[PDB]
């Protein structure tokens, strides 16, 4: 009966055993990755979670971390256009328009 | 008087594929342990004690392990996930290990001959106990501390434990010899019947509750997929149920109008068929969005160079699909630069119908040492061994080996790599066939090169009047006056120019106004002319 | 090469006894 945890990560590229195969060396001994998987599924099982991941190199992510019944939903964030651009002007300058401190110049 | 559950059945199991490994363990590490037990005493032999399970990932391991765990009449069984028994301090690691034997020397002491099975799950036994050699640290000592236990000087005979991987060959050998963990099996991925099986085991819930329709067939959706994994097989499943819920999602209840209608769910072969292209991609199977990349222009028909090529590419394919003696072939295709060599060997790869096939380009490796092309080149090819038909085509292989004319340089460690790679056959009854790109055939020859493949073929370029018109007039550029003008000019006269560069030259003389265009056209394929 | 161990010390806070028993035993006899 119990309610979600969502988990939220940031830069989950920093752990993975795919960026050392570039010219370099950090593979965080590549256990790490290891302990993560076992956790979302694997003997024993849980019923509530909705870890969601985000990062900026998806290149680096490693492939054993995208089977079915793992994190298995991918999405872009592109930048925004004149319209979002004009949305979240005006969204952070609607405090000052309720005291008139805004010129009615801009 | 029993071991076992007094009630089971393996129909109830819910595993459906492995019959005959079940068939062979149970033979291996059950036959002596459900014998009436006055016969095996006179004998006097000695139980089996372990198990190891390996495989490709993903096709149901720990599902056999845990159901062969609640299968018997055994306590509750442990489980040692993996790195979890690590720590910092010193001779911490040795107290984890010992921990888990200590309910089995208790009841082994107390009673005896009649104690209670014990079961240990082990997950990736490769993590940890790898061979003991310089230090690794910790490794060294959980390994001794581990073998000194299953079989030592005290003697244990209520045990059993079960261990996991995906790579056999990096476990200690000591490890593995008769006496500790002797019984190993292999998991496979599994033929048509295995896919019947597992999705009549994955539907028939639905399928209790009429919720299934009566327009889908499991018969037609078992042909159609091929080399699919199970896990693969439940996500196709749980995408047709999420698609057939959201149909509805956007009509009934979005409206709050009368259930019934939403009520009259139900998933058809229009989910399934719909579901099978957009959401789920196998990993050892056809991939059609690659092929969409590389023929970026189609293949349109300049002339007779081009059915030559793709006969010859047909024979190739049919003769390595059904011959004996003969179960690894090549080929090899070469010609001037800027004339089309991965976008007709891409062609060749896609109209043959395996089931897997794979392309292996340099532009996914900018940065790459030598060591990571190495290990990348070898994982393709790994994968090639574990399906009963492929096709793996090496990409513009004078990239790979980083070639530069001064000097001569290259990278030696590729060469050999891949000169090993050309001549191993798969094992037993298995198939196979490589295509290669090069535009440099002399150098690989120096190289000694041209032993390891088994033919070539050539692909030329454009070198008669003719065929540049009919290119032209098949590209739809240029009317009927620029045509006759630009045939009356040309024909008399020879070009040799590739088809990769014509649609360069198109597009630069049709920057210009409409007068000039012509003029432009023909004085830019003047300057750029050659010979051989 | 990454792998670095530790060992350890510890300590302890002790209390006040030794002629208390004197006095309980005196009060009681
Ligand atoms: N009959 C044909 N044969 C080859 N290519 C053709 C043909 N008809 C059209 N094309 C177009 O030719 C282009 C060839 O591009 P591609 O990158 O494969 O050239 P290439 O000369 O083989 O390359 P590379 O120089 O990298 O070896 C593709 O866009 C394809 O659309
Ligand atoms: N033979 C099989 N029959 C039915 N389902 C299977 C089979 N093998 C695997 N599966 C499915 O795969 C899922 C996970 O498998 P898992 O135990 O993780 O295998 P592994 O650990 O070897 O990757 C399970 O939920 C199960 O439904
Ligand atoms: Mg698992
Ligand atoms: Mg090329």
């Amino acid at each position: 009966n119990s309610g979600l945890h969502i988990i939220i990560f940031d830069e989950i590229d920093a752990i993975c055993k795919q960026r050392g195969s570039m010219a370099g060396s950090t593979g965080v001994h590549d256990t790490v990755v290891n302990q993560l998987l076992s956790k979302i599924d694997g003997v024993e099982q849980l019923n509530n979670i909705l870890v969601i991941g985000m990062t900026n190199r998806p290149d680096l992510i490693d492939e054993a971390l995208l089977r079915p019944g793992r994190l298995e939903v991918k999405m872009e964030i592109g930048l925004p256009d004149e319209k979002g651009r004009l949305q979240i002007l005006h969204i952070h300058t609607a405090r000052m328009r309720g005291h008139q401190l805004l010129s009615a110049d801009v | 008087q029993s071991i076992i559950n007094p009630d089971w059945n393996f129909e109830k199991m819910g595993i459906g594929g492995l019959d005959k490994e079940f068939s062979d363990i149970f033979r291996r590490a059950f036959a002596s342990r459900v014998f009436p037990p006055e016969i095996v005493e006179q004998m006097g032999c000695k139980h089996v004690k372990g198990i190891l399970l390996y495989g490709p990932p993903g096709c149901g391991k720990t599902l056999l392990a845990r159901q062969i765990g609640k299968m018997l009449n055994a306590r509750e069984p442990k489980v040692v996930n993996g790195p979890e028994i690590l720590n910092k301090y010193v001779g911490e690691s040795e107290a984890n290990i010992r921990k888990l034997f200590a309910d089995a020397e208790e009841e082994q002491r107390r009673l005896g001959a009649n104690s209670g099975l014990h079961i240990i799950i082990f997950d990736e036994i490769d993590a940890i106990c790898k061979q003991r050699g310089g230090s690794t640290g910790v490794h060294d000592t959980v390994v001794n501390q581990l073998l000194s236990k299953i079989d030592g000087v005290e003697q244990l005979n209520n045990i059993l434990v079960i261990g996991m991987t995906n790579r056999p060959d990096l476990i200690d050998e000591a490890l593995l010899r008769p006496g500790r963990l002797e019984v190993k099996m292999e998991i496979g991925l599994p033929d048509e019947k295995g896919r019947l099986q597992i999705l009549h085991i994955h539907t028939a819930r639905m399928r209790g509750h009429q919720l299934l329709s009566a327009d889908v067939d499991i018969k037609e959706l078992a042909v159609e997929t091929k080399n699919f994994s199970g896990a693969e097989l439940e996500g196709l499943v749980r995408a047709a149920q999420s698609t057939a819920m959201n149909r509805h999602i956007k009509a009934s209840t979005k409206v709050e109008v009368d259930m019934e209608k939403a009520e009259s769910l139900q998933v058809t072969r229009g989910d399934f068929l719909a579901s099978l292209e957009n959401d789920i991609k196998p990993a050892f199977g056809t991939n059609q969005e690659d092929y969409a990349s590389y023929i970026m222009n189609g293949i349109i028909k300049w002339g007779d160079p081009v059915t030559r090529v793709l006969d010859d590419g047909e024979l190739l394919v049919q003769q390595t699909k059904n011959s004996d003696r003969t179960p690894l072939v090549s080929v090899l295709l070469e010609g001037p630069p800027h004339s089309g060599k991965t976008a007709l060997a891409a062609k060749i790869a896609e109209e043959s119908n395996f089931p897997f096939i794979k392309i292996c380009s340099p532009d996914k490796m900018i940065g790459f040492s030598e060591t990571a092309k190495c290990q990348a080149m070898k994982k393709i090819f790994d994968d090639a061994y574990k399906s009963q038909l492929s096709c793996v085509v090496v990409d513009d292989i004078e990239r790979l080996l980083d070639y530069v004319p001064i000097g001569p340089r290259f990278s030696n460690l590729v060469l050999q790599a891949l000169l090993v790679l050309l001549k191993k056959a798969p094992p037993q009854g298995r198939k196979l066939l490589i295509i290669g790109t090069t535009s440099r055939k002399d150098v690989l020859q120096e190289m000694e090169m041209l032993n390891a493949f088994s033919t070539t073929i050539h692909v030329p370029n454009i070198a008669t009047g003719e065929q540049l018109l009919e290119a032209l007039e098949l590209l739809g550029n240029f009317k009927d006056k620029e045509r006759t003008t630009i045939a009356q000019q040309v024909k008399g006269k020879k070009v040799w120019i590739g088809i990769k560069k014509l649609l360069m030259l198109i597009e630069m003389s049709l920057q210009m106004d409409p007068e000039y265009r012509v003029r432009k056209f023909l004085a830019l394929l003047r300057e750029e002319g050659a010979s051989p | 090469s990454i792998s670095k161990q530790a060992l350890s010390e510890i300590e302890t806070r002790h209390s006040e006894i030794i002629k208390l028993e004197n006095s309980i035993r005196e009060l009681h006899d």
